[PDB]
């Protein structure tokens, strides 16, 4: 494996660590979630272009489509939470307990 | 006496409906405004050459 | 009058002439008086590289022919 | 070599470090736009012009909505930047140091991570000698989404329509 | 001297730009503002001379104080004047701006905008005609033409 | 020689921008029964030079509440992208010949959106924020409609190369072929370039100068230059895409003259529209595209997908 | 038919944009299945030689495969020449 | 390489313009000059307070439609295939589903701004 794949995988790991470590805002977590799919897109297209898997070139587009479907879902949930509580803080999502 | 500034209703015959639909799809009144401004472009400007020319005054 | 606008439009047109004519002249100058080769595909690029190799001067636009084969 | 792909990969990682340290959604979106553009550059070097331009365009459109939402839902009196907060600066510096350590180790020797084995050599080395002719393989493979891949089109269209229905239903309230 | 010649030419060039590009702020207070509109009108087109209204104070060089300045309004006038970046000039137009005008002995009128801001040109009249205001603008341009900032600095 | 070509592409564009400022002043004046600038130079030819010198010798200030980093970056990004959009345009030979030359321009325009957003947010003022949000809405609407319209028109072409656009328009004009899409594209370019009736981000009547309310001296001049460069570039793109000019490979100057004349005609049409119409409301602009253009745009996209197949007129791939 | 005529009259007087949109979309869906040139477009796409025509090893029992490109055997684009 | 050089030239020219603008003229800054602008009066609140977004749903629909246009963009190359009928059916299917999304949102009043 070249160092390029190493950098892309490291970027994905950084974005994954960003999502799992909340600070205050739910929006920042959504941005971290969008970055993970960007890294996945880049990695998949790098792999496909290098092996000349011609029919697999349509896969990154489907990846993007469901990426932005998830982004839409997250934005809708964020607006509902903001309407309820006044802020997008993750601290307010504490009514339910384990 | 008095007059109504805006109390007219449009006719619903097919020719008038088609004319209104053509005005909607083809921006007829917008082109009309463009033509008016073009006419003013080709008219003569109304600017005096101050200070070499002065506006009229009275005693 | 309305023709006092023309010098400004004339200057703007003169400014807009410069980029295209300059690009055409530079393309012809750097390609031996001919059009810059368009290589949109690997086949065209391979043709350009072959032209560079066969020219003997490391320039694809130096074209060789029958006098060069024999 | 010129190491263009490696440099762009490093900039990609740095942008990820930024928006993962998470200063505030404005600067997170800025970093994500930078990362998207640099990734477009990376895949352009690797060959995919359409894919690079598409990912860049999609993320430019997406980050526009995020700006409007963080102006409305996710804003505070003093938005945090990387140097504004101790936690954000600590995370940013940690990510930068980890990336620089990996880069230095890979350049100095064939770095084998605890997960995968990486060889420090040419991205130009790994490329292929063969060539196509008078068509773009990537463009043809993407255009095969309609002739081939009728199933993928169906599931994708159904997902998009259901996504519209869902986002309308979630925000209904009442 | 060579340096004196260079600075004279340079500050003639700089003064020409400021004279020939004047951007008054969109700021009118009372009946004197209608004559500003008539100066903007086709008859005495101010756009000929490079005089163009800008709404934002950050993008204006001249403040034409045209109308009565009241006690309730003086802070706003000073605020926008301060927000105008330098070099900036003031043209007080009409009697109300110049002195008190018809409202000099009033509890609610500032007797002159020169109590609030440093005024460069005073245009008399109630209201001054559009030609009078245009003459004031030209006099301001001729006043700018005499400024020698680089010539002062070289001898400084 | 490539640096020389870059300079020949950059400097004349800036000169044309300054004289477009002058031309717009004079055209609006003569349509409003005035004369416009005619005092500074011969027929007012030195007015843009005076304006530029005044702006760049005036003092620029950073507001106390502003974010200085994004306050500075935004004009830089705006002007950089405005100059960059010109590099793939064939006149008749592009500076940079791209296989996908249209998607590059779409992506760079979508990036040019963010300059006004970041300048408005960085200024930290309410008028700037309102202008930025108006920009967000406007870009939403015009972006979707522009994407689909360009897709259909290039579908009549065969590829995404502007030289192939010239080859396609060798015989007739895309305006004759597809005039409805041409009308909708012209409206969409008005919205994209923020020209009247869609000048909502910098709407002086409602907001005091809009998003660049806090910008002064040089940084303001850069926003003005970027906007006018975008105007000229969009008009040139429209002229290439719909008003095709005959190309002679041995004497390319004729194509340059025709292209310049058509670009000037479209720019003058922009100024004419600004002088002729009132300003939209931004909710009415959003409802205009989604509820009027988007249905017709989708129907015309279906029509232009089907038409080459049913008439056996599919363009060559290369 | 009167109900349909009244509905179309009302739609053409209130939403001509939508009337035109639906008409164009319907024409786009229906017309290609009736045009006789769809097969011609398919054949033109087939006739384009993107890749190399690899020759066949002759077994002595291939009368329909030309020995030379100019031989009468093989596909003919005479229909495309006069089109 | 050429595109990188062009981008570097454009960015360098813009940065030089900013540098000249911020260093050539005489500077005189004080508290009143650099205060925020609110038509001459001090702002009551802050510009960083939340600014309600009355078109929040249209933005999400814009995200989804941006995906749709991304799917539609490779159509010029897909029209060179031999399966013209399948290509046409799939393209029309995608466009009809996009139109159906728009019609559903329009009738369910998703394009009406919040009051
Ligand atoms: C291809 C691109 C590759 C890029 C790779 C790098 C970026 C990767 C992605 C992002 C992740 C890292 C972000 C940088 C973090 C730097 C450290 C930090 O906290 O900075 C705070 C800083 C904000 O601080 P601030 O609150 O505004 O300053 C006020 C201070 O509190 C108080 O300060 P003050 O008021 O006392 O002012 C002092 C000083 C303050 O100056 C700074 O703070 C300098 C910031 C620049 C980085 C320095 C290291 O002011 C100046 O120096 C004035 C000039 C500022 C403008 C020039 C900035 C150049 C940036 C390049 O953040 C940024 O500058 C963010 C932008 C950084 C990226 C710039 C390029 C953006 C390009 C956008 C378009 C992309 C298109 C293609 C895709
Ligand atoms: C307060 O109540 C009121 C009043 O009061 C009482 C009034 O009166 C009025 C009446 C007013 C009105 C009716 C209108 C006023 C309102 C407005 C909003 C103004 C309306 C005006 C217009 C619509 C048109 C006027 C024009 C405007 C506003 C545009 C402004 C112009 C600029 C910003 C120009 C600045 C930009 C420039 C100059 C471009 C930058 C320069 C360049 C690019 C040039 C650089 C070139 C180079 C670097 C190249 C150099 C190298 C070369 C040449 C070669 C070198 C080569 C080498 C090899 C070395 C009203 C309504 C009112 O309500
Ligand atoms: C990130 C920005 C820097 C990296 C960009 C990519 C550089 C390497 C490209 C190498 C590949 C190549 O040349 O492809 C040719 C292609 C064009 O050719 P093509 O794609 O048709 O195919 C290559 C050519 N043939 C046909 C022969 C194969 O270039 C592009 O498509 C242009 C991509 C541009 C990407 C821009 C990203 C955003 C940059 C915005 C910067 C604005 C200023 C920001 C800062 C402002 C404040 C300071
Ligand atoms: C960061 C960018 C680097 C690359 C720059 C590339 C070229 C840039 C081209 C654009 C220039 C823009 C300005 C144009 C000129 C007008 C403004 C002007 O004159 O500004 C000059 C500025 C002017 O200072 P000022 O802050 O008073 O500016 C006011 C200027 N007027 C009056 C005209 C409004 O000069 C300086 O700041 C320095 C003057 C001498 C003092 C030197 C101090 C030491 C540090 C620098 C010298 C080198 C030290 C080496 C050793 C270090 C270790 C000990
Ligand atoms: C935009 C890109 C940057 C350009 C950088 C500068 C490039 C050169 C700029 C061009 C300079 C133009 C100077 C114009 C001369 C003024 C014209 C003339 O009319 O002015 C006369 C003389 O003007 C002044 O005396 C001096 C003007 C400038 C003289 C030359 C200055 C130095 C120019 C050469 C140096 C430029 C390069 C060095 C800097 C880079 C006085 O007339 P005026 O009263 O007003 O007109 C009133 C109107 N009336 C008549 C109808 C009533
Ligand atoms: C391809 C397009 C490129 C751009 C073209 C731009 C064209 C601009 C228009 C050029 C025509 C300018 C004509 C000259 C105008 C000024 C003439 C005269 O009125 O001004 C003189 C001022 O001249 C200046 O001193 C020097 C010349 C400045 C004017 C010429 C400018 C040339 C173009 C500037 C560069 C354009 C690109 C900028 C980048 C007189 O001033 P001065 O003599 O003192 O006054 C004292 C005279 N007394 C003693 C009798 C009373
Ligand atoms: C009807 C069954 C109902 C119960 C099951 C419902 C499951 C969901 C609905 C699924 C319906 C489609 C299933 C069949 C997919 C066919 C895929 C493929 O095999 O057929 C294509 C044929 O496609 C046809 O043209 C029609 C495709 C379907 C048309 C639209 C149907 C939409 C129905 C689904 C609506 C969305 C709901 C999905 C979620 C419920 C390929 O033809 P071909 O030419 O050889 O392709 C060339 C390939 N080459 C190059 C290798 C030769
Ligand atoms: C390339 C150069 C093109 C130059 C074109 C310049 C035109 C003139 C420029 C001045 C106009 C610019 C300012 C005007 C901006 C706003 C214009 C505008 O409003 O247009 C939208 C207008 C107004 O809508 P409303 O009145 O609000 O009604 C809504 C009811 N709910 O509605 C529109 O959508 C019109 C857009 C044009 C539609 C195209 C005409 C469609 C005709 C279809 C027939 C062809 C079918 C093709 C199939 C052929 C079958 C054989
Ligand atoms: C050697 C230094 C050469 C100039 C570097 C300038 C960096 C700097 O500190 O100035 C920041 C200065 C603004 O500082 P203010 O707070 O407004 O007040 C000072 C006004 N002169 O910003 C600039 O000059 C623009 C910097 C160029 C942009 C480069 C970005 C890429
Ligand atoms: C299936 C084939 C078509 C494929 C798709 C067609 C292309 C894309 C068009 C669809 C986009 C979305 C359509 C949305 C339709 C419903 C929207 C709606 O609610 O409209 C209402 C209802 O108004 C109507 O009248 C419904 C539209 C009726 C149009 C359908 C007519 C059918 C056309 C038959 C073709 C006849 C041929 C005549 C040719 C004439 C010349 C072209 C009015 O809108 P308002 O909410 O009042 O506006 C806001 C006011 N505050
Ligand atoms: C052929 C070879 C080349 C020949 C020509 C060479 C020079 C070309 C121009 C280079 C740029 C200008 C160089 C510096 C000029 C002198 C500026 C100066 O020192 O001004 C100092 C002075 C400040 O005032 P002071 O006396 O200090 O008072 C303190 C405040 N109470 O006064 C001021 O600060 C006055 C305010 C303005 C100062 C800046 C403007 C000076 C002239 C610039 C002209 C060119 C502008 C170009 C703009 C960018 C391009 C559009
Ligand atoms: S000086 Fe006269 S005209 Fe002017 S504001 Fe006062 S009363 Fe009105």
């Amino acid at each position: 494996m070249p160092l390029v794949y190493m950098n892309i995988i490291m970027a994905f790991a950084i974005a994954l660590a960003g999502l799992l470590m909340y600070r205050s805002h739910l929006m920042s977590s959504l941005l971290c979630l969008e970055g993970m799919m960007l890294s996945l897109f880049i990695m998949s297209t790098l792999i496909i272009l290098n092996t000349h898997f011609t029919l697999a070139n349509m896969m990154p587009i489907i990846l993007l489509v469901f990426a932005a479907c998830e982004a839409a879902l997250g934005l809708s949930l964020l607006v509902m939470v903001s309407n309820t509580y006044g802020t997008d803080y993750v601290q307010n999502l504490n009514l339910l307990q384990c | 006496t008095y007059k109504f500034v805006n109390m007219r209703e449009p006719s619903m015959d097919m020719k008038s409906v088609t004319d209104r639909a053509a005005q909607t799809l083809l921006w007829t009144e917008l082109v009309r405004g463009l033509g008016m401004t073009l006419s003013y472009l080709f008219r003569e400007p109304a600017t005096i050459n101050y200070p070499f020319e002065k506006g009229p005054l009275s005693p | 009058m309305w023709f006092e606008i023309l010098p400004g439009i004339a200057v703007m047109a003169a400014c807009l002439f410069i980029p295209g004519m300059a690009t055409a002249h530079i393309h012809k100058f750097t390609n031996g008086g001919k059009e810059k080769r368009v290589a949109h595909f690997s086949y065209q690029w391979n043709l350009m590289e072959r032209d560079r190799c066969i020219s003997g001067v490391n320039r694809y636009h130096v074209t060789k022919g029958l006098e060069n084969i024999d | 070599t010129m190491y263009i792909a490696f440099i762009l990969s490093t900039i990609f990682v740095i942008g990820f470090v930024g928006f993962s340290s998470k200063p505030s959604p404005i600067y997170g979106g800025l970093g994500l736009i930078v990362s998207g553009g640099v990734g477009c550059g990376i895949v352009l070097n690797f060959g995919g012009s359409f894919l690079g331009l598409m990912v860049f365009l999609i993320y430019l459109g997406g980050m526009l909505v995020v700006f409007g939402y963080t102006t409305a839902m996710a804003t505070e009196m003093y938005p945090e930047v990387w140097v504004s907060n101790k936690t954000v600066f600590g995370a940013f510096v940690s990510g930068l140091m980890m990336e620089f350590c990996m880069v230095y180790y890979a350049l100095k020797e064939e770095e084998v991570e605890i997960i995968f084995k990486f060889n420090g050599l040419g991205d130009w080395v790994i490329y292929d000698t063969g060539d196509s002719g008078f068509f773009s393989e990537e463009a043809m493979g993407i255009a095969a989404l309609y002739s081939y891949g009728t199933w993928l089109v169906i599931v994708t269209g159904w997902s998009l329509l259901i996504g519209v229905v869902v986002i309308m239903e979630i925000t209904r309230g009442n | 001297s060579r340096g004196e010649y260079v600075v004279a030419k340079l500050d003639d060039l700089v003064n020409w730009a400021r004279r020939s590009s004047l951007w008054p702020m969109t700021f009118g207070l009372a009946c004197c503002a209608v004559e500003m509109m008539h100066m903007a009108a086709p008859r005495y087109d101010m756009d000929r001379f490079g005089v163009v209204f800008r709404a934002s104070p950050r993008q204006s060089d001249v403040m034409i104080v045209a109308g009565t300045l009241t006690n309730k309004m003086a802070p706003a006038l000073r605020k926008v004047y301060d927000q105008m970046p330098e070099p900036r000039y003031v043209v007080s137009m009409g009697s109300c701006a110049n002195g008190g005008g018809y409202y000099h002995y009033s509890y609610s009128v500032v007797r002159g905008c020169d109590r609030i801001v440093p005024v460069d040109i005073y245009v008399p009249g109630c209201p001054p005609t559009a030609e009078a205001l245009l003459y004031g603008i030209l006099q301001l341009q001729r006043k700018i033409k005499r400024e020698k900032r680089l010539r002062i600095w070289y001898r400084r | 020689m490539f640096m020389i070509n870059i300079l020949s592409l950059i400097i004349p564009i800036l000169l044309a921008v300054a004289f477009l400022t002058l031309v717009e002043r004079k055209v609006l004046g003569y349509m409003q029964l005035r004369k416009g600038p005619n005092v500074v130079g011969p027929y007012g030819l030195l007015q843009p030079i005076a304006d530029a010198l005044k702006l760049f010798t005036k003092e620029p200030l950073r507001p106390a509440t502003s974010s200085i980093s994004m306050f500075i970056i935004a004009p830089i990004l705006a002007l950089s992208l405005a100059l960059t959009m010109w590099v793939p345009l064939p006149m008749p030979y592009p500076l940079i010949n791209m296989n996908l030359g249209v998607l590059f321009m779409l992506a760079m325009s979508s990036l040019a959106v963010y300059s006004i957003l970041w300048s408005g947010w960085a200024s930290n003022s309410k008028y700037a924020l309102i202008g930025a949000l108006r920009a967000v809405a406007q870009t939403i609407s015009y972006e979707v409609t522009l994407a689909i319209i360009l897709l259909s028109v290039l579908l009549m072409n065969g590829s995404y190369t502007l030289s192939t656009l010239i080859t396609t328009q060798e015989h007739i004009w895309m305006i004759f072929t597809s005039w409805p899409l041409a009308m909708m594209w012209f409206i969409s370019t008005l919205a994209e370039t923020n020209r009247a009736p869609f000048d909502l981000t910098e709407g002086e009547s409602e907001l005091v100068s809009g998003f660049n309310v806090e910008y002064a001296a040089g940084p303001f001049a850069m926003f003005f230059m970027a906007e006018y460069a975008n105007i000229i570039m969009m008009n040139a793109f429209t002229a290439i895409l719909f008003l095709g000019a005959s190309h002679d490979p041995h004497t390319p100057e004729l194509y340059t003259i025709n292209f310049v004349l058509k670009t000037l005609a479209l720019t003058i049409t922009f100024l004419w529209i600004r002088a002729s119409y009132p300003r939209f409301r931004y909710d009415q602009l959003m409802h205009l595209l989604w509820k009027s253009f988007l249905p017709l745009t989708l129907a015309l996209c279906m029509w232009h997908i089907s038409l080459p197949i049913m008439t056996a007129s599919i363009p060559p791939q290369s | 038919a009167g109900r349909i005529a009244s509905f179309l009259k009302n739609a053409w007087a209130k939403e001509p944009v939508l009337v035109a949109s639906f008409a164009i979309g319907g024409l786009a869906i229906i017309l290609p299945s009736l045009s006789p040139y769809t097969n011609y477009a398919i054949r033109i796409n087939r006739a384009t030689p993107y890749n190399y025509p690899v020759p066949l090893r002759d077994d002595g029992n291939m009368p329909d495969v030309p020995s030379h490109p100019q031989d009468p055997q093989g596909p003919s684009l005479e229909w495309l020449k006069n089109l | 390489m050429n595109i990188m050089l062009t981008l570097l030239t454009n960015v360098t020219l813009a940065s030089l313009l900013v540098l000249i603008a911020f260093w050539l003229p005489q500077l005189n800054a004080y508290s009143e000059k650099t205060s925020p602008y609110e038509c001459g009066f001090d702002p009551m609140g802050s510009a960083r307070l939340p600014f309600s977004m009355k078109f929040f749903l249209v933005a999400i629909t814009f995200l989804l439609f941006d995906l749709e246009i991304a799917l539609l963009l490779p159509l010029p190359w897909a029209s060179q295939t031999n399966n013209l009928k399948t290509m046409l059916t799939m393209a029309l299917f995608l466009l009809i589903l996009l139109a159906a999304s728009l019609a559903y949102e329009w009738t369910q009043k998703g394009l009406e701004w919040a009051e």
